[PDB]
């Protein structure tokens, strides 16, 4: 069974949207806590 | 006898189920004003119960250096394990397949979020520096410290917190669907589109529903050891400490049979007056009280198996210890807490042998009040008798509780019973999609004879 | 569209996505203001009763 | 534009038109339920759901991560000596119960968060709620729709071949 | 939409930045 | 931190005069010479409660 | 039916062959014959136990499952009262028969006259103390009344079923079997805690568990759980089991037997986690014995083999609903449970992984093929998946 | 250590890190053998109360003392629970006195002043230890000698 979203412009879009959103937050929360002191 | 009643409609089920909640605010049943009150009464009554707690101190209750747990942890233990039956219902039900969990899976579920949300208030309140809670879960600090993981404490914290989650998440899933026809029917523009977004656009349809119960399956599969394990954790605090009556090998299996045990008989306690309050006798037909009633006296059975263990073991061993921890039960200045026990779980779950017990309604009643009041007894003699009585005769003392701890007993009672009435005034008692789609499965059977 | 218009499927992811990225600014805010050399007093010279000169 | 919708009475006739349809060639369809049918479902809905493999993926994640925070926080970053227990891997025991709840408790989030995505659930508005009769299809009321993505749809056509069956109401649903 | 994603995350990246110079002003 | 590393600050005496010290390039070397002869404690032992706690 | 035949001449090879190798040992050291005996015993009991609680938690609670084992579950249950007689050589260890038939000391320490004696040699207080309780006269008793009680019960159900077949089935004989079984379920779940109590808890009388026998309980269902599905395979073309069946009542038993697995492992889990953080003297020498001279592997290997390669091969919805593969993993798991009862018994007497004797591999090998040759001689008395049934609607769903 | 009033110790929440007990125990028992033990923290290396510790406030040093360390607990009483010789004393109420000038000039600077919410054991007057071990190494490295 096919996802829903399956054949659409967006769906890479919005994965790397979420990726990049993580990934900034990761680091942003890796510096206060580990290198800001 | 059937778990349904015939002449029912997949029409009626909607307009039933779905006419309680929808009604207009002052057209209001009486009654739900009357107990809608007395749990506001009791919550007022918690409120000041917790504030002076936390202007005065953990000092107001009747804890003293032998005895440090007192009854903060009884309700603890009570409250979470009246959680587990309708986890059972929820999930184990689900995988078995059984077809009487249709009709009190949402309320048995709703019982299970707000048992664990009056019993997630004690490991705080008790705590004797309330505000430094968040010490126990692991989060970035500038002193580097940690928790120990090593005490059953630690466990708590993360059992408790994934119970409340997996148990939220997997209630609302089950909502969903109900949500929609509560939008479709809700007749205001205002009240839809408050059901419609926790809807998030249902749109019933296949390859919906076929991801939907795969999900509920997966999530029913994992709930199951989950709530074995909550419990088990509840149970390896004590077992982890060398006290004496605390430490025992057959605690994790047996307080998950007690839990079950008590959780039954408070869901057959508030089941029945709401099948006859509203009309839901077809729901909920005599046949789910007498099988409930029977998986109650299968778990009480091996509480009282649990009972003989530990009896055996005290007169097995040669320790001092086990020895004197019997005859303290037994002939001690808490023996009454013993006696009670061995007279309400015991004594009280005969009769349920007997059929006719089963199926009577005020019986029914009345075994399970006895059999609440019992496992508080038996929370009581695990915790208190065994704490007040130890390896050093010098260090002996008898705790007494306070008026205190029960103000928060009572405060805790007033919680749940305002959130369970705000629940059934807002949302639907029972589940509408899986009584219809029951209805459609028992007239499947009756084609095929 | 019974009930909603068209962009209400964008409004709601949107709102999700904002709702997860407060949560995380306001972490951040905390974390930071409990490090913060205002609250710590660094870096602030202190000023003193007999304006003593090391 | 969006499809055109079939509207019948009572989930047999949903069946019977369901197993008619798909026999001539009529892929790319959807039907609407109130519940489960079970026999529509395995008729277009046949296949790998896609949740299991996140839910087994996400599990194993959490119980790793549970393991994995344990031991680099009491056995690596401060070793701490706690009632003379190990400071080694043979302090396994005492270590399970977080990995499991880890385990569980990320198993069932991305259960749920996946049931919830792969159907791209969070859709307010839909083409379909259009039908004026929609508003039932949540209380006794059945549909099937086909939609404008079947590489044979054409408006009289579908609509002829859904009044060849027979409907108590043909609607042409549309964006 | 992805672009209102990335408007998201961009201001949000710059209220991060702007507290967290703020913490060390 | 430097209770675990103390090679990293530890210098050859002279801690009261003038704080013109600049460390050497080769501070590691001259820092874990100074922690052998000085013998400063492993951080088994630095690193306990009742050091700074009472 | 002819493979039910050559499974039975299988299992009576397999037992003449245990037999014949467990006498040469006895020649060579009676000793060494009666303490593998034991645990032969203890193994071997578990598929008619395990067969008897299933039976009556089916006819409790009906499922497509129960409906489908309920006769080869009657079967394996009937073999009870030939068990019984297989106790009779080890209580023949334990009684005045020492000092004869080679028996240099009694095969239980409390049966031992100086160590339950004041003024003894020994002298042990602790095993001294429970003397009444552990004494060859009230054990021999108390295992001889649970064996009548577990008689009484096998035969009592196996009879009414019988019956079902000639007439009465719509409601009579069903409601009876099903009150039989829910006394039954309460006196079983006694009877075979107080059965393991003295039959492996008391070789070491220093040690006591609460949550042994409920193990042996969950050991035993995973046992009988996994032998039949080896058996369901093998009978799987019987007429009876062709126009009857389909893939549902497999993927149940599949399901039942991963959760016993688990069940399993959480019981022991749960008694090491409470043993170890709690480190009393009391209760330590057990995990000791079973972590030291080698005994420390043999864990890890059930920690591996036993538990987390079933759990991840039985985690798939295939692998459980194809028969083969359910055949191959009972197998496996059928391997692994005598490996984890000879962890649990063998420590007591070896000492040593390297001192296990040819005679503690025969013991088992020979006793479960008796017991599987008198299970398919019973399973052929009557026809398997009794037509008359009102719970025959689950099987056609 | 604070002094709790006579309702306090009625309730059995007197601070004592030390105790004595009379055990009184002889044949006839009208004229019975007085036997007064003292008794204080065993500092037990393998520590029930420790390994029970969720915050990690009770953990072990490297010379062998138990270590209770103050800010560190929340206050969940586990620790008295497990330990055999109930040895421990929580404060349940704010037993110390903060409004009195003359008796907090009597209080010792070495010892902190527990608040409530706080358990607290015998410490092996851990002051007088760590003094010694200042001065020792300080001798030492004076010295030269490093010992
Ligand atoms: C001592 C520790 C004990 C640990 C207990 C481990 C067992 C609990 C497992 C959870 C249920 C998984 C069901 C999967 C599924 O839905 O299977 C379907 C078939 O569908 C599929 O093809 C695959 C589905 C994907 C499954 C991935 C699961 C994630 C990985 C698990 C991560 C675990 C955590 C801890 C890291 C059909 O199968 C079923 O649904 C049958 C369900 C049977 C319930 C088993 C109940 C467990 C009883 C023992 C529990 C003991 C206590 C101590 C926890
Ligand atoms: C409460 C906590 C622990 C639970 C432990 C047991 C594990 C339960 C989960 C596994 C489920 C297995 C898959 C489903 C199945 O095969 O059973 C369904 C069965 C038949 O149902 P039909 O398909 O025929 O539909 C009938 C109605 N339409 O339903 C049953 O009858 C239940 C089977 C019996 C359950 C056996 C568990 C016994 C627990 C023993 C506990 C021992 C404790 C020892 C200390
Ligand atoms: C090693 C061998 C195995 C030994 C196992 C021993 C332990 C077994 C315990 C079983 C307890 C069962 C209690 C009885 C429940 C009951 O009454 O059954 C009702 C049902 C529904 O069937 P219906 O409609 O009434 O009629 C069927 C015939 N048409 O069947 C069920 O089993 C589901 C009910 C819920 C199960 C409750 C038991 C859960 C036990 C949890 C505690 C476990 C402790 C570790
Ligand atoms: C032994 C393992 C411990 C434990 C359990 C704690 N510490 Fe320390 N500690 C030190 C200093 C300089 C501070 C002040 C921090 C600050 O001012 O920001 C602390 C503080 C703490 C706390 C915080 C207490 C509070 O109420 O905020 C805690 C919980 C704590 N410590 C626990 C210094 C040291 C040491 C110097 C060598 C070492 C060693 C320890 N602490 C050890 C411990
Ligand atoms: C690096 C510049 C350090 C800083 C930052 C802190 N301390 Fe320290 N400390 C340092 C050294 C090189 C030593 C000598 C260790 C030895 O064994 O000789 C110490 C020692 C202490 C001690 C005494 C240790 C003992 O065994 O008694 C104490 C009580 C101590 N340090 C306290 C302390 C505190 C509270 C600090 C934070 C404000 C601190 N030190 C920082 C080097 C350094
Ligand atoms: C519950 C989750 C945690 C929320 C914060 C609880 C503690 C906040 C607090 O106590 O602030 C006290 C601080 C000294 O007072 C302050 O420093 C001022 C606080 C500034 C804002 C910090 C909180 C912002 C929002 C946090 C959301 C998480
Ligand atoms: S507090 Fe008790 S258990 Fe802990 S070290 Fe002291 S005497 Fe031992
Ligand atoms: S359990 Fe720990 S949190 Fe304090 S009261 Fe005891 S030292």
């Amino acid at each position: 069974m096919q996802p829903e979203w399956s054949g659409d412009p967006e769906v890479k879009p919005v994965f790397l949207a979420v990726t990049l959103t993580g990934m900034v937050a990761f680091l942003l929360m890796v510096w206060l806590f580990a290198f800001y002191w | 006898e059937a778990y349904l009643l015939p002449g029912e409609t997949y029409t009626s089920i909607s307009a039933k189920i779905g006419d309680v909640p929808l009604t207009p605010p002052l057209k209001t049943p009486k009654g739900w004003l009357a107990g809608f009150s007395v749990a506001f009464f009791m919550l007022m009554i918690f409120f000041v119960s917790v504030t002076w707690l936390f202007i005065r101190g953990v000092g107001i209750w009747g804890i003293n250096i032998p005895v440090g747990w007192g009854m903060d942890i009884i309700n603890f233990v009570w409250w979470i394990g009246i959680g587990h039956a309708g986890t059972l219902i929820s999930a184990i039900l689900l995988l078995l397949n059984q077809g009487w969990r249709n009709s009190i899976n949402r309320f048995a579920e709703a019982m299970t979020l707000f048992a664990v949300a009056c019993a997630g208030l004690y490991p705080i309140l008790h705590l004797g520096r309330p505000w430094l809670f968040y010490w126990l879960i692991p989060y970035p600090n500038t002193h580097g410290m940690w928790p120990q993981f090593r005490s059953a404490l630690a466990w708590d914290v993360f059992a408790i917190s994934t119970y409340a989650t997996v148990s939220l998440v997997f209630w609302l899933v089950g909502l969903i669907p109900d949500f929609a026809t509560l939008r479709d029917r809700a007749k205001n523009i205002w009240v839809k589109r408050l059901y419609g977004i926790a809807a998030l656009g249902w749109r019933g349809s296949a390859r919906h529903w076929h991801r939907y119960e795969m999900a509920s399956i997966l999530l029913a599969g994992l709930s199951t050891p989950l709530v074995v394990s909550v419990h088990s954790i509840i149970s390896l605090d004590f077992a982890i400490s060398q006290v004496p009556g605390w430490q025992v090998t057959v605690f994790p299996p047996y307080f998950v049979a007690g839990a079950v045990f008590a959780g039954f008989a408070m869901v057959l306690l508030l089941m029945i007056p709401v099948r006859t309050f509203y009309g839901f006798e077809n729901y909920i037909t005599l046949h789910h009280l007498d099988v409930m009633a029977k998986v109650m006296l299968t778990t009480g059975m091996i509480v009282v198996y649990g009972y003989f263990m530990e009896v055996f073991a005290s007169l097995y061993s040669g320790n001092e210890f086990e020895e004197y921890l019997l005859y303290n039960r037994l002939f001690g200045p808490s023996s009454w807490a013993y006696w009670g026990l061995l007279f309400c779980n015991a004594v009280a779950i005969q009769p349920l042998w007997f059929k006719k017990v089963r199926q009577n309604i005020p019986a029914l009643l009345i075994i399970s009040l006895i059999v609440s009041v019992g496992m508080w007894l038996e929370r009581y003699v695990i915790i208190v008798i065994s704490l007040e009585r130890d390896f050093l005769p010098s260090s002996w003392d008898i705790y007494i509780p306070t008026i205190w701890d029960w103000s928060l007993y009572i405060g805790t009672f007033g919680l749940f019973f305002t959130l369970l009435f705000l629940f059934i005034r807002v949302l639907p008692m029972i589940n509408i999609f899986e009584m219809r789609l029951f209805l459609y499965q028992e007239t499947e059977k009756a084609k095929q004879r | 569209a019974q009930i909603f218009p068209r962009n209400a499927n964008l409004l709601s992811r949107l709102s999700i996505f904002a709702l997860v990225l407060l949560v995380v600014e306001g972490i951040l805010i905390l974390g930071v203001y409990f490090r913060s050399n205002y609250f710590r007093q660094v870096n602030v010279a202190i000023e003193q009763p007999v304006a003593f000169s090391h | 534009v969006y499809g055109v919708m079939a509207e019948f009475p009572t989930p047999e006739a949903l069946i019977e038109a369901t197993r008619k349809a798909k026999a001539a060639g009529y892929t790319k369809m959807d039907a609407f339920s109130p519940f489960p049918i079970e026999e529509v479902i395995e008729e277009i809905a046949h296949g790998d759901t896609g949740v299991p493999r996140l839910v087994l993926l996400f599990g194993l994640i959490g119980a790793a991560s549970g393991f994995i925070l344990q031991y680099i926080g009491n056995l690596v970053d401060y070793p701490l000596n706690v009632g003379g227990r190990p400071l080694d891997i043979t302090n396994w025991p005492a270590m399970i119960p977080i990995t499991f709840e880890s385990g569980i408790l990320l198993a069932s989030f991305a259960a749920a968060i996946g049931m919830i995505v792969l159907n791209g659930l969070p859709s307010p508005y839909h083409p379909v709620f259009n039908v004026p009769r929609f508003q039932y299809a949540s209380q006794d009321a059945f549909f099937l729709c086909i939609e404008a993505t079947d590489p044979l749809f054409d408006r009289s056509r579908t609509s002829q071949f859904l009044r060849s069956l027979n409907p108590m109401q043909v609607s042409e649903v549309a964006y | 939409l992805s672009r209102l994603m990335i408007a998201g995350l961009m201001v949000f990246l710059v209220l991060s930045l702007v507290v967290l110079l703020a913490g060390r002003l | 931190n430097c209770h675990r590393n103390p090679e990293l600050y530890v210098r050859p005496r002279e801690e009261v005069y003038n704080m013109d010290y600049v460390p050497p390039s080769n501070q590691l070397e001259i820092g874990r010479q100074l922690v052998a002869e000085y013998g400063i404690m492993p951080p088994d032992q630095l690193t306990n409660c009742y050091v700074c706690h009472r | 039916i002819p493979q039910l035949g050559q499974v039975q001449m299988l299992g009576l090879a397999a037992a003449v062959i245990g037999i014949g190798v467990l006498a040469a040992g006895y020649f060579l050291s009676p000793t060494s014959f009666f303490e593998s005996y034991i645990y032969g015993y203890y193994v071997a009991m578990t598929i008619p136990l395990g067969c008897l609680g299933f039976l009556m938690v089916q006819h409790l609670t009906g499922g497509a499952w129960g409906v489908t084992v309920r006769r080869m579950l009657e079967a394996g249950a009937a073999t009870l009262p030939i068990m019984g007689l297989l106790f009779i050589p080890i209580a023949l260890g334990y009684f005045d028969t020492y000092k004869a038939l080679g028996l240099e000391h009694p095969l239980y320490e409390w049966a031992n006259p100086e160590v339950v004696t004041p003024g003894g040699a020994e002298f042990d207080p602790i095993i001294a103390h429970k003397v009444p309780w552990l004494s060859p006269l009230w054990v021999t008793a108390r295992i001889a009344i649970f064996f009548i009680i577990w008689s009484a019960l096998a035969l009592t159900l196996r009879a009414w079923s019988r019956q079902q077949d000639a007439g009465g089935d719509a409601k009579k004989l069903a409601t009876r079997m099903r009150r039989l079984s829910g006394i039954g379920v309460a006196l079983f779940v006694i009877t075979v805690t107080f059965f393991s109590f003295d039959v492996a808890m008391s070789l070491d009388p220093h040690w006591f568990s609460t949550i042994y026998g409920a193990h042996y309980m969950a050991n035993a269902g995973l046992m009988t759980l996994a032998f039949l599905a080896l058996m369901m395979s093998r009978v799987r073309d019987a007429a009876l089991f062709r126009e009857y069946v389909s893939v549902k009542p497999i993927h149940d038993i599949g399901k039942l037997i991963f959760a016993f697995t688990v069940l399993w492992t959480y019981m022991s889990y749960g008694q090491l986690v409470i043993i170890w953080s709690g480190d009393v003297a009391e209760f330590t020498p057990w995990y000791v014995h079973r972590t030291q001279h080698g005994w420390v592997f043999v864990a890890l290997a059930l920690m591996l083999f036993a538990f987390a390669l079933p759990f991840f091969v039985l985690l798939f919805r295939g692998t459980k609903r194809n028969l083969n593969t359910l055949a191959t993993i009972a197998g496996w798991i059928v391997v692994m449970r005598f490996v984890d009862m000879a962890w649990i018994i063998l420590p007591e007497f070896r000492e040593h992984l390297w001192d296990i004797a040819i005679t503690d591999v025969a013991a088992p090998i020979g006793l479960i093929g008796l017991v599987i040759a008198l299970f398919a001689a019973n399973v052929q008395q009557a026809p398997l998946l009794p037509l008359r049934d009102p719970n025959m609607e689950q099987l056609q769903n | 250590i604070a002094v709790v009033g006579k309702d306090q110790v009625s309730r059995g929440r007197e601070m004592h890190w030390i105790r004595i007990d009379r055990y009184f125990a002889g044949e006839d028992l009208d004229n019975p053998s007085i036997y007064m033990m003292p008794v204080n923290c065993m500092q037990c290396e393998k520590a029930p109360c420790e390994v029970v510790c969720p915050v990690a406030a009770t953990v072990h040093d490297y010379e062998g003392l138990n270590n209770m360390v103050y800010n560190r607990c929340v206050g969940t009483k586990y620790c008295s629970n497990n330990c055999p010789y109930k040895v421990r004393r929580f404060n349940f109420l704010q037993y110390s006195d903060t409004t009195t000038e003359t008796f907090k000039l009597a209080f010792n600077p070495d010892v902190t002043v527990r608040i409530r919410g706080v358990m607290e054991k015998c410490t092996y007057c851990v002051q007088r230890i760590s003094g010694a071990r200042i001065a020792a190494k300080r001798a030492a490295v004076q010295a030269g000698q490093s010992s």
